[PDB]
């Protein structure tokens, strides 16, 4: 029963200080590293910051840098962060993710319920040219991803995460490399490409697969988030 | 400068030798850090003392080339670089000795395998013998140096003042009796650990073979004796009295001889 | 009982006389003509380190990149050789482990030891740890080897005179093999998966028929206990190791041994014996410290892997054949291209 | 190498951080092998599958194993207990008439291969009984040993003369069987001794005391 | 009884493993000579692979 | 095939002296401490004499300590046991046992219930 539930947020008058918490619960908490993961209304997803399993590297995006702090409770279930002078561009929803690096993991793993809030130049730019899908229930469908810098890395990993959104849930994993399945996903879903360009395929459509799907990079450490394809109907 | 002082003091066959002996105690050294050949990692602590040996070993030599002629041909400065860098080594080499002694000590009196990693200790030890033999070699290049209080310079050393060359032996004598209280205790642990156990193998060779290895602390005493008394005698002795100096260049070699018998008593007999 | 035991003398009698008649000559005369192999030799390309005591056995798994081993320390550890990482370390009850094996899949590990207990642990967990799901227990003896057919059965070697055959599910022994004398100390499964070995300590490998669990051939050529077994990568051979200083080549069309591998200046007995991915180089590890590699077809001596300084327990080697993981009782692993 | 790889050499490095914790917590207790015969007594020494005891002297933890429930043949399981600190040995002294195999039994172990390093802290249980049995009774060791006659002493002096001849048996095997090597340390304990554990706190203390002397190349 | 009974299993076993039929021993060793030199271009350990192809250097 | 055969049992009245030959086989005899026990009726196996490689190291049980002599033939691979003053007590099966492994000075279960090299024995009573 993996579970994690955000709370702390609600109308905050701009240059204020905010504090967001994420309890744990079902898995082993101190073994996981953790993401702070922001979703702007009506846009895609954004990475926000990220913190290690010991609290050894800690990580931040461009945006954000010198104003958040993120933390963690190791002998309790807690994830912390801590916003000082809010702008009016921290609106949006936050989730926390989980994920464990070891050979063969799956990063990325369960995505929080979320918490609602209203007040570089060298990172990789993800793109995907399409924005709406019009499909039909028992047809496949591609959605295709392109990258600017080659996500190929010299281990033989490329590494590309497809997720999926449904609307009205938080985003769950689909595929967390160029082709690895992630578990619990039915054998429909595939993943292919070069370097460069990747796709997703979807074979026996059926009605349940409506919704956003993006295109993570992970080879740089600031994570680029596709624009999203929507599939509907 | 250095004349005034060198007269207000006063003041082949043996360079030959003397050259020969310091080669091969570069040679002997430079054999056991390529031994460490093979690793098993107190052998950082030998390492240590062959470490000291080695810049012993160059110093004496930079010393043997230089002084011969050239003293009235350096600077002062120059020169206390030159005849520091001996105590830097030499310093450093009685303490990594002393240091050993307290590992070993240390090792035998508590109730566990050598195997726990103790790691905080092995730096401390090795750092605390080089700082110190650093700070006392290079004490006097800063002060208590001779150069104008002109009464009080030391005849084997014609500018280090007489007040650090009798520091020295102070330090030296709290080496000397700190070495020799740790390898009492040793023995006297072993004594006493083993009428209790009260196996056959003590009042035989477990202590009657522990003693004889203890001796060989003797041997280290030997060389280092007959240098330091003579480094006494000037802090006692007028300046133009005790005509006992000008041959100190043999108990400075017969310090070199125990810097050669350091590897044999140590890492040889392993 | 002594008309039985007559009726056994000349049955055994005729056996060796049928063995003896179907002998035309050795395969060492066969292949006396073969091309011989040059010296190889094998450098240490990556070392191992953290176990802080005796290394028991260690297993590779389906892919050639992941390694798990056991030792006495009380952990079970598990290895990305290309890197030298610790992917799992898991924690075990008791400290005394002897076997360890991965399973075909690579979701879970199976270990045993003194306890008399097969425990297997579940890897890919949904709560991100390492947790026992099964703890299979009987065999009235201490445990030696294991074997992983899939994910639902294996296969276990005791230190009584019993192999046994479990359903990891419902736990209870599906088939039991008993036809040994001594402690079984080894086991080898077939390619097929539907014969495997069993070398006992009583200087006898028997046969085992995986289906209908009863012995179908014994060998008899060694002197003392066996310490290792292995089967040739084609299926229709297999190699010992005992405790009298000497490899055997055993062949199971024609029940004979057909060479064995043995030196004048090796006395102690072999520990581990694993073949090549041709079948060609049988390395076998000594109690010596060392691990020699035979010509499994001259019988010579090509080499000689000298890195460790205690015995060598462990020795496998990579479906890949690219690399060959020797643990030895001073903690330590090693590869060997 | 790539962001995935750093944070799993990251993890590799906790994972050897807690490996190199629990083995030094695990190094600060010392582990002894118990071995004896059945009428030996030797379950009960000490006051307070395999039997596992746990007992503290002096602030220092003594781990004591006791492998039940095996076949009789030992000669394959015995080389997992070659770290082991001793190898205590319980013999029972009152039974002559199965004091030659105990006797056999500690050659055995003795010569091991494996178990060379090993030192053996011998305790010869059943000294009251063996005194009462020397005292009073027909029961001579003679007859079981035919060296007992001509052995002279080197309570009355039947009794210490038994006690130490049946010691003398046990040293014999111990002394001309190793250089140095491995020990062995006669005890006399009866049934209701109480000191059975600071003997082998002593014994304990010693044996790693040589073992620290060796290695230095002290000794 | 528990010797008969062992003896007679025994007597069992060896009147089962005498009933088989064994091929020739020079065929044997034909067959695995055949099998070592067709399998021997993919072997990684009889002859070294060039350092690029080597995973662990 | 490491089957040992011995010979030499029967009756014999008190005093009387008897050899028992074990005549070894597939294996090298020269390589092996080879022992002697017995078991007498209704008890356990008593191990009875040692010898070395070479005979250069032999030892006796203290029972029959200068009453029974050993010997081992390698050129015929055979080991001799004779015993010279028979009693009542030395009534047993004897069997003729085979140290584990090569080269050791330890015989570790050579007197245990059952042990893989041993032999079937011989039955010897005394006094009928
Ligand atoms: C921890 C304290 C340790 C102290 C150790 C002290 C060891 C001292 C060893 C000797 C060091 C000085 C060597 C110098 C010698 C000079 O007298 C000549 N080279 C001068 O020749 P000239 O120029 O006069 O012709």
């Amino acid at each position: 029963d993996v579970q994690l539930v955000e709370s702390g947020g609600g109308l905050v008058q701009p240059g204020g200080s905010r504090k967001l918490s994420c309890s744990a619960s079902g898995f082993a908490f101190s073994s996981f590293g953790m993401h702070w993961v922001r979703q702007a209304p009506e846009k895609g997803l954004e990475w926000v910051a990220y913190i290690s399993s010991g609290s050894g590297t800690i990580y931040y995006a461009d945006t954000v840098k010198g104003r958040f702090t993120i933390s963690r409770d190791d002998p309790k279930n807690t994830l912390f962060l801590q916003m000082t002078s809010l702008r009016s561009e921290d609106t949006a929803m936050y989730y926390c993710v989980r994920s464990i690096y070891y050979y063969g993991s799956s990063p990325f793993d369960f995505w929080g319920q979320g918490t609602t809030l209203t007040v570089g130049g060298s990172d990789i730019v993800m793109t995907q040219a399409t924005s709406s899908v019009p499909v039909t229930p028992g047809e496949s469908v591609s959605i295709s991803c392109r990258s600017s810098k080659s996500l190929l890395h010299s281990n033989g990993n490329t590494y590309l995460y497809w997720f999926l959104q449904r609307p009205g849930q938080s985003p769950q994993l689909l595929i967390y490399r160029m082709s690895n399945l992630a578990s619990g996903v039915p054998d429909r879903f595939s993943g292919s490409g070069s370097g460069t360009a990747f796709t997703l395929t979807i074979s026996r459509l059926e009605a349940e697969d409506v919704g956003v799907y993006y295109c993570m990079q992970h080879l740089e450490y600031p994570l680029t988030f596709g624009a999203g394809t929507k599939l509907e109907l | 400068t250095l004349r005034e002082h060198y007269q207000y003091v006063g003041k082949t066959l043996t360079t030959v030798l003397f050259l020969v002996i310091c080669s091969f105690i570069v040679l002997e050294n430079l054999m056991v850090l390529i031994a460490i050949w093979k690793n098993n990692k107190m052998y950082f602590f030998i390492g240590n003392l062959a470490l000291c040996d080695l810049l012993a070993g160059i110093a004496y030599k930079v010393n043997i080339l230089m002084s011969g002629k050239k003293t009235f041909s350096l600077s002062p400065t120059v020169w206390f670089l030159r005849e520091g860098s001996m105590f830097v080594a030499l310093g450093a080499s009685t303490c990594s000795l002393l240091a050993i002694a307290i590992e070993r000590h240390l090792t035998m009196i508590k109730m566990r395998p050598y195997d726990a990693n103790k790691r905080h200790r092995v730096f401390l030890l090795i750092g605390m013998c080089w700082l110190i033999a650093f700070t006392l070699g290079a004490l006097p290049i800063l002060g208590w140096n001779c150069l104008h209080n002109l009464p009080d310079c030391s005849t084997i050393l014609p500018l280090y003042s007489k007040k650090y060359i009798a520091f020295c032996i102070s330090i030296f004598t709290a080496i000397l009796v700190t070495i020799v209280i740790l390898y009492a205790r040793i023995y006297f642990l072993v004594k006493s650990s083993s009428r209790k156990v009260a196996n056959h193998n003590n009042s035989e060779r477990s202590m009657a073979l522990l003693r004889t290895v203890v001796i060989v602390v003797s041997v280290f005493i030997a060389c280092w004796s007959p240098l330091f008394i003579l480094f006494l005698i000037d802090v006692a002795c007028r300046v133009q009295a005790c005509p006992i100096l000008f041959k100190a260049q043999w108990f400075i070699v017969l310090a070199v001889l125990n810097s050669a018998m350091n590897p044999v008593i140590y890492t040889l007999a392993s | 009982l002594d008309q039985l035991r007559q009726e056994a003398e000349q049955l055994k009698n005729q056996i060796r006389d049928a063995r003896k008649a179907c002998a035309d000559a050795t395969l060492s005369q066969i292949t006396n003509n073969i091309d011989p192999v040059g010296r190889i030799q094998m450098r240490t390309r990556r070392t191992l380190r953290g176990h802080l005591a005796k290394i028991y056995a260690m297993h590779w798994g389906t892919d050639s990149r992941l390694l798990v081993s056991a030792s006495q320390d009380g952990k079970l550890i598990i290895w990305d050789s290309y890197t030298t990482n610790k992917v799992h370390a898991i924690p075990l009850r008791s400290s005394w482990v002897m076997t360890c094996a991965y399973a075909p899949s690579g979701n879970y590990v199976a270990c045993g030891g003194l306890d008399n207990i097969c425990s297997i642990y579940n890897l890919k967990t949904r709560e991100g740890n390492v947790r026992v799901s099964r703890e299979l227990a009987g065999h009235t003896g201490y445990l030696s080897c294991c074997r992983f057919l899939d994910d639902n059965q294996i296969v276990t070697s005791s230190g009584d005179t019993t192999c046994a055959l479990w359903d990891i599910e419902t736990g209870q022994q599906t088939t039991t093999f008993t036809g040994h004398t001594g402690d079984v100390m080894s086991l080898s499964l077939a390619p097929d998966t539907r014969l495997f070995v069993s070398g006992a300590c009583d200087a006898s490998a028997k046969l085992w028929d995986v289906r209908e669990g009863m012995c179908r051939q014994t060998f008899t050529g060694h002197e003392s206990d066996i310490n290792a077994i292995c089967f040739f990568p084609n299926g229709n051979a297999f190699a010992t190791g005992s405790d009298d200083a000497t490899c055997r080549l055993f062949d199971l069309r024609a029940d004979q041994e057909l060479m064995t591998y043995s030196h004048d200046n090796i006395i102690c007995g072999i520990t581990s014996v694993s073949f090549s991915k041709s079948g060609r180089l049988l390395l076998a590890g000594y109690d010596d410290f060392n691990c020699n590699v035979w010509d499994a077809l001259k019988a010579d001596r090509a080499g000689v892997l000298a890195g460790h300084d205690n015995r060598v327990s462990c020795l496998g080697v990579t479906d890949d054949g690219m690399a060959v993981a020797t643990g030895s009782w001073d903690s330590f692993l090693k590869i060997w291209n | 190498v790539s962001a995935e790889d750093k944070a799993a050499a990251e993890r590799s490095k906790m994972i050897d951080k807690n490996l190199r914790e629990d083995g030094e917590k695990a190094r600060r207790t010392l582990r002894l092998l118990l071995l004896g015969a059945d009428n030996s007594g030797k379950s009960t020494i000490v006051k307070q599958g395999i039997f596992e005891t746990k007992f503290q002297v002096d602030k220092v933890n003594f781990h004591m194993f006791d492998v039940g429930g095996q076949r009789d043949e030992r000669r394959k399981w015995i080389q997992c207990f070659n770290d082991v600190t001793a190898i205590i040995f319980v013999v029972d002294s009152s039974d002559y008439n199965r004091l030659q195999e105990a006797l056999n039994d500690f050659k055995s172990i003795w010569n091991n291969r494996w178990l060379r390093t090993i030192s053996v802290i011998l305790f010869l249980n059943k000294q009251d009984l063996l005194a009462e049995k020397v005292l009073a009774g027909k029961s001579k060791i003679e007859d079981y040993f035919p060296e007992f006659a001509r052995y002279t002493t080197p309570e009355d002096p039947r009794v210490t003369r038994a006690k130490y001849f049946i010691r003398k048996e046990f040293v014999d095997i111990s002394t001309a069987s190793g250089d140095g090597r491995h020990i062995c340390y006669p005890h006399f304990t009866c049934a209701v001794d109480t000191e059975n554990a600071r003997r082998i706190f002593n014994d304990c203390k010693d044996i790693i005391l040589q073992m620290n002397l060796k290695e230095y190349n002290l000794v | 009884t528990a010797s008969i009974a062992q003896a007679r299993k025994l007597v069992e076993q060896l009147k089962m493993e005498a009933n088989i039929d064994r091929i020739k021993v020079s065929k044997a060793a034909a067959d695995l000579m055949a099998y070592c030199e067709a399998h021997a271009k993919e072997d990684p350990l009889l002859t070294p692979v060039p350092a690029s192809e080597n995973p662990f250097r | 095939q490491v089957q040992l055969q011995e010979s030499g049992g029967g009756l014999v009245q008190p005093g009387g002296s008897l050899r028992l030959s074990c005549a070894a086989s597939g294996f090298t005899f020269s390589n092996y401490k080879m022992n002697w026990v017995r078991q007498a009726p209704g008890k356990g196996l008593e191990w009875v004499s040692d010898i070395s490689q070479s005979g250069a190291s032999i030892s006796y049980t203290g029972s029959v300590k200068g009453r029974f002599t050993i010997s081992r033939d390698n050129a015929k691979n055979t080991l001799y046991l004779q015993m010279n003053s028979l009693k009542p007590e030395d009534t047993a099966v004897y069997y003729c046992a085979r140290c584990p492994a090569p080269f050791t000075r330890d015989c570790f279960d050579v007197t245990s219930t059952t042990y893989a090299y041993r032999g079937q024995g011989t039955q010897v009573t005394v006094s009928s």
